[PDB]
């Protein structure tokens, strides 16, 4: 019973750590807050008036973070043995060779060295701690598995590359032209439109709707031109956010519809059954022939799985309809051929 | 090497049965009929399309040599088998239940004899409240 | 005739109050304005120059609100007897046990106590009234039935959780990096970029397009970096609004298409008919057997209703197509089997 | 308790008619044929699938005992019947019209005898301009 | 030939005026610019430094506008006789009774009276002209036929009413809470957060991303709270624009798909043919019976047209599929019944 | 072998230059950066304090740009001979007659003249260089083939013309009304709301969310009106960006689905085969008749290609379904006619 | 009034032919068979559904009186006929071409005799380069 | 001109074979049957619809004269043929492979004799590693 409970608790910990799902996310949320708090405290340590209490709080929270993080590292290393891929000392070393595991252990060691340096309290140590207080963000970086956020953003951006390039190109042209016209009408009356660089800064601040107010047109012709070009360029500069948001929402809807279905179940069952038959396969030459046939079927099932790796889409339903229509049509052709042979 | 090629040649001697050097649909249909596997034209043609790359319908001897010289103990085979097993996973706990696998294997996909169901039940550890992990199965079947 | 008119007017009042539809919303709109007005007046009572007339208007409007609200409470309690679920004194008590009904009655009592305290006009009473003038917003809170707005927002946010997290994560990274670079290039020339916290405040104000103007880069390199990072981070920070708006619109379109259809009509008819048969069911042992059979059919119809509670979607139409295709195919298989038996 | 179990056993004596202890498709098909209910294989199999949970096609005696010991006077039954009635509601006024219900009951869903239509017309109050509420019907049928 | 050319030119003018299409829009664009110019000039007449030349230009442009507009009014009245519905003096009077025609003629008369008053140049006349220079915008108002823009906006808003109400409600709650917290943390240090009304003004300016900068938090805790609540509330306040834009785009896509098809062609042909048969219909009692039958068919075709007034949608294609499936299934049922009768 | 390698390298260079795809875009990206850098340097040359080093860097970069650009021009002219359409000296002249090729060569000549004038360093030459430093942007302009960005923007804008006009019209009305009301309530207390033009400028700055802060309402009634009208008009002014972004995303999704399919393959094969048959076609009069028949089939295949130029859409799938349904129905009609003839 | 009701009664005398007072599918099928209009069960049932409102399949005498007492010269009839004609309009010029209408009338919808095509060609003005407006047609057919 | 019209008239003499002056479906069906082209009613009717514009089903002599007097060496023909060839292009390199074209021509679209496959293989330059450009083919076939 001891082995069963050991493996069950190991699997539960490996689940809550490496493959979060549902309430497990709670834990990660907690750790995120912790990291975030540290960052905030670091930001509050750069303010000369608040540096004292912020530094003390950062020391206490740095200790707490060290304890909790090392505990998490040890628990993750232990729970890596839930799956036999990382079982044993060799398997644990293979787990420790993962890039994010090595990133976590160097972050831990850097934090330990930071604590030791603060205990020493040297000037070079103080500069090193000020520089290395930023390393904690790497943990937050580790959260998205294999850069999922970056991959999703890149996929959506690349899908809409032409539209984004169009929006930015026309917005840049509008910016240049509007800045030049406002510069021409505002040269002599406004001292903040002395050069074209000033007008370009004003146009960038205006068409982005930032509106600092450090530069503003004072002449009425300048204000009319600013209003018209503001309407145009403001419409143009907000375009990328709308394009990307609508693309994200459409992708989410498509993923929901796709997930709703299920495709790889049959190829997975075929792979499992052919693997089982090949495993059970081992005159004796005829038995070896059967083994080869089973391995051949295994390779076919593997290729079918590989080709079904692609998710469902409109072409899949279209070709399913085509297959059904062709089957019906050919079967009715055979039926009427038989019926006319009967009549003939 | 020499043992391997000798085994391959002695197998292809029965596979081909003459000096043609190529296997047709009937050539292996006779083989599956001898074993009582009930060969079918559609499945045989699908297998044929799974080997050739030119669409001529004939399995070339160099193509057979190339496709067979390589082994199934490849790196991506482990990942593909892991994903296939994960398709039949509940809540992603990395285990396959006795009742769940018993139902899936016999019902879903190609049917399996209940004798082989008792075979794999007794092959794995009967302990653990009837729960067996499949990662070790992938590990042992990938490298044979 | 008196009972019929009584029940009809009770149903009409319960409809306009508890289940608004069409012109009934007018009434609710009115009450909303009233509540809103009170809030505005309270806001105008905190201004020292306008506190006198605002307080007098708030007293008069508080009285009016008391009269109208108590009238609405009484009418709602009376109209609760339209449905037999709340008929009788026990049913009226059960209606009064509803959480929003008790919230409404405690709000009423608090307003009455506020009026009484103003009549007394004590200093502690004055502080209590200043604190409790905010309780009226709970009525406005009661409007969405069972937190419909919160549930809709949560559903849409959870559906797009990955995209929102991606947008916020990349925007936060852009904010950090841009603030650090602008801080580096603006340290010595600008006194409002003295610390990194100042640069972070500037970056938050800039990338959100708020643009207060209290902090702005003065160096030309700082302005170039600000322009580039402004374009990038501004695109990133507006992403959640676009994502959520497109998700809301797609959900509205899907709901329109779904509502267009009708699914639960047949299970509802089955439930009604089996309930009626079981009701009418009550050798005598054979009649009891028939009663048991009818209750069994009732349970089946109930389970069918429960499983059809889910609304229409792409899987429903796909499986309907699959059923139709399978029926056609099997029927043609039987037809050709018969025709070949005839020919054979 | 004792009266209940006695009634259940005396009913199952006629339901089963032997020592098998299980009801097959024909076992209850004979019962519905005796009453002239015109049993069908599809509806009987759908009912069978509505009781079992393993798909073996046999209704287990413990499963019958568990499913039947509980009563239909449950809390969610009232809500489900209320929603089912609301499906046939016009403008959400909480009443079912005489003509509307008369058409829906006979035409929509399983057909009903016009004799039972007159039965439920006379069962409810004929007053109220031919309008009857259904909330009291749900209240009286939920708790029987 | 004179009558044919007369009617053709009348139809061409009525087309370019009342039912613009393609290059005809050019003309309307021109008139729009003219009206817009007038408005701009009026705006420039309120500036004391520019009032002289702006008033002179407005007089000249007012004359030009009078000439062109009266010409357009006369041409529209003349071209109303293209369709026989407005032919003759009675028909022209009926055309002049249209609400926008009477609006146009009162605008013309008001402009003529304005010119006459400027010729008189009285003080009361000057005030009247200053007040009535705004009436020209009514022409621009006349452009959308029967308030098409208002109807489209209302339809889309009503379709998304729940989502917009959710967005505004949660945004208002976030505004209230954030303003209160920033007021609490900014009471003693900032003189522009003296009262809660000041904090509410700041929150409204901030969460809308207007960012005037007249009120800004100076404390670091206030800045942190402002940043967090800014991210949240800014996401919330931009939601209505995204929701409505995505709704508009989805409606445009649906309209494109719907228009792509054609539904009313067959009912229109049926109406035309039954009208023609009834017209040609006029023993004699049998002929009267045939006339009645043709009028009966005409009424049926009219009802079919009325029911097909609704545009295509998902229910139409679904019911077409259902009809096709039912026809196939019933026909195959008959086929197999015949085949089993043959075999039996 | 020399000719084969010559043609292969010519094709590779023509591909990377005129028809970029994949890694070829890298090169274009590089050139873009170069051009962009020049522009930035020109902007930095207008600043009097930075004009020296910026001018020196612009001279060096202008030289580098000259060398690289002339090299690109020569390589493009040489690689134009990859396709036989531009082979030979006549073909190279025809390539040089392309509008963007002539634009590139005049840009090159202008840059050479600029370098020569700087070598001369005349005052008129200095003014000419200051004016002509902007010509480089024409290269960036050349990037989109045949104004693809402009065509895409125009198509999407025209598709959503009614919605954009509605949004702008209602936003303009809200702007006018809100500006007038704020002007009325702010006339006497605020010196920046002296005239209605000032109020219009404030409203334009506010409803666009620019928020300069140069004009802001100081009275509390003005602030309440500003808040309400700000919510309304801000929702209205951001509408075009959302509409156009959602339209772009929907168009991208539709293009993905359309591209997924393939339509013109069969008409292309028909055109190729009929062209081949007509080519091979050349009693002898009968052979000429066959030649005419083959040219007739070629014209039919050309017309089929022209009609299939239109991309896939909902009407195509609808008509495919209609054809399949009609084929099934008519075939079953024939089948049952035969079966009833057999039974009869 | 008196002339109208007399005509209606003398028409219904032949329509009904007895004292039943109601028209069945065969009752008017005989009428269309006498005129050689080839009545069909589907079209007759669709017409029946176009008069009744209860679905009983019988045309009530009061329903006939109400539906027939009103005239076809209604306000909305002009708009509906205008829209129907506009469905077959090119570029929205308010005219129907000779060739376009000649093709549409015979081919699209119910077929029409070419004799009646020459009839409506000669009925309208042959001048105007073969172009006829349809607004006057709607005006004259709405009020008869 | 005179030679052209003489050739056209002497061709139409065999095409028509009498004084009718119009070609029916059978009129050219006999021509394709003489050459063994296996004419079909559907393809003949599709060709007929590809010439006429009124739908009457008869090819008018002036229509034939107008459609045939113009030549196929038009400007847009080059672009259309270029696009058609580009449909069967890999990676947009402007060349058609020997194996790719050999497979596409015989399999895709209307089948072609392997004799003509060897014909076009030997017609183009066998050098260049079996790669042939198609732009020159479009140039030479557009202007003949």
């Amino acid at each position: 019973r001891r082995n069963v409970k050991y493996r069950r608790v190991q699997n539960y910990l490996y689940n809550v750590l490496e493959r979060p799902r549902g309430w497990a996310f709670i834990y990660h949320a907690f750790v995120f807050l912790l990291v975030f708090g540290c960052l905030i405290l670091s930001v509050f340590s750069t303010i000369p008036e608040h540096t004292k209490l912020a530094s003390s709080c950062l020391l206490i929270l740095e200790f707490v973070m060290i304890v909790v993080f090392g505990l998490e590292f040890i628990i993750r290393i232990w729970s890596a043995g839930c799956c036999c891929r990382y079982r044993g000392w060799q398997g644990r070393l293979r787990f420790a060779r993962k890039p994010f595991c090595v990133i976590d252990t160097i972050v831990l060691i850097a934090s330990i060295a930071v604590v030791s340096a603060k205990t020493q309290g040297n000037i070079f140590a103080t500069s090193a701690l000020r520089s290395l207080r930023f390393l904690q963000i790497l943990r937050m970086v580790r959260m998205d598995r294999r850069g999922g956020t970056w991959k999703l953003l890149g996929s959506v951006v690349y899908a809409h590359s032409k539209e984004l390039i169009t929006a930015w190109y026309i917005g840049f042209l509008v910016l240049i032209f509007s800045s030049f016209l406002v510069y021409l009408v505002e040269k002599d009356a406004n001292k903040e439109f002395s050069t074209y660089a000033d007008a370009l800064w004003w146009g960038t601040i205006t068409l982005t709707t930032i509106g600092y107010g450090d530069k503003t047109p004072l002449t009425w012709l300048g204000r009319l031109l600013s209003a018209g070009f503001a309407l145009l360029g403001i419409s143009f500069f907000a375009l990328p956010a709308g394009i990307l948001g609508s693309g994200f929402a459409l992708k989410v809807q498509e993923q929901h519809r796709q997930k709703h279905f299920e495709k790889r179940r049959n190829p997975a069952a075929n792979l499992i059954q052919c693997v089982w038959r090949s495993y059970a396969a081992d005159t004796p030459p005829l038995k070896t022939v059967i083994r080869a046939i089973r391995i051949m079927k295994f390779h076919v099932a593997k290729r079918k799985f590989k080709e079904t790796l692609r998710p469902y889409d409109v072409k899949d339903v279209i070709e399913q309809y085509s297959a059904g229509h062709l089957d019906m049509l050919c079967r009715i052709k055979s039926l009427q051929t038989r019926v006319d042979q009967i009549l003939g | 090497t020499e043992e391997q090629i000798a085994e391959f040649k002695e197998a292809f001697s029965l596979f081909d049965k003459d000096g043609d050097g190529t296997i047709t649909t009937k050539e292996l249909g006779t083989v599956m009929r001898s074993l009582g596997q009930n060969p079918t034209e559609a499945e045989l043609q699908d297998m044929i399309n799974e080997v050739d790359a030119d669409g001529n319908g004939t399995i070339d001897f160099p193509e057979f040599l190339t496709m067979m010289a390589r082994k199934m103990k490849d790196t991506d085979s482990e990942e593909e088998i892991r994903e296939a097993f994960r398709v039949f996973d509940k809540d992603g706990n990395g285990y396959i239940s006795a009742a769940e696998l018993r139902h899936v294997m016999t019902n879903l996909g190609e049917k399996l004899t209940d004798e082989e169901v008792d075979e794999m039940i007794r092959e794995a550890d009967i302990d653990g409240d009837g729960q067996v992990n499949y990662e070790e199965f992938v590990q042992m079947m990938t490298a044979k």
